[PDB]
This record gives structure tokens, C-alpha cells and sequence, in this order.
């Protein structure tokens, strides 16, 4: 049901923000989720 | 001889198609850290809005991947 697709959105970027690495099925996730990490680093890195 | 992209100016590049609340939420919850709730209310809105907001933000940025 869709109200899944929204909680595990929220635990996807909490996992990011914790800097939690997670393996994901879809490559294409990984690859997202790769992305975003770091620019999390980047822009967090003063 | 042209040089890659760093992670920012890409993920930049792909920001600027975000609406700018979607795109301010993103940040927060991950570059912040911020949760939901703290994100909510940093930014006024409700913590289902946000929820969803970041959600769409998720999605929209899946589907700019594709094109390239």
C-alpha cells in the first residue's frame, strides 16, 4: 500500500543522514543513494 | 578535454529541477541530518507534508537520473 512507499522513503534518508550504508536490489538505488552520500559529505565538509 | 563532474555539481545540476521546498527538505534530511518531525518543523509544514514532499523529491530525482 502506498503509505509503505512513504515510510521507507523516510527510513531510506535516515539512513543517509546517519551516514548508514545500505545495500540496495536496484543498482540504480545504489547508485542514488551513492550519489547523495557524498554530497552529503561534500556540503557538510566546511 | 572536459572534466567530469564532482558529486555537488551533479547533484547540483539535478537540484535546480526540484521545486525549492523539496529541494530545501532533501537538504535538511540529509546533509543536516534533520528528522522528519525537526525538518516539519524547521519549515513550517506538518510532518506528513513533509513526508510527502520529500518522497516526490526522491522520485523526481530517480526519473532526472534516467534522462541522461
Amino acid at each position: 500500500p502506498p503509505l509503505d512507499e512513504l515510510a521507507r522513503t523516510d527510513l531510506l534518508l535516515d539512513a543517509l543522514a546517519e551516514r548508514e550504508e545500505v545495500d540496495f536490489a536496484d543498482p540504480r538505488d545504489d547508485a542514488l543513494a551513492a550519489l547523495l552520500g557524498q554530497w552529503r559529505d561534500d556540503l557538510r565538509w566546511p | 578535454m572536459a572534466i567530469e563532474a564532482d558529486s555537488v555539481t551533479r547533484m547540483n545540476e539535478l537540484l535546480e529541477i526540484l521545486p525549492a521546498k523539496q529541494r530545501e527538505i532533501l537538504i535538511l534530511r540529509v546533509v543536516v541530518g534533520l528528522s522528519a518531525e525537526e525538518t516539519a518543523a524547521a519549515v513550517g509544514s506538518t510532518t506528513g507534508a513533509v513526508r510527502v514532499a520529500q518522497h516526490r523529491a526522491l522520485q523526481r530525482l530517480k526519473d532526472e537520473i534516467v534522462a541522461a
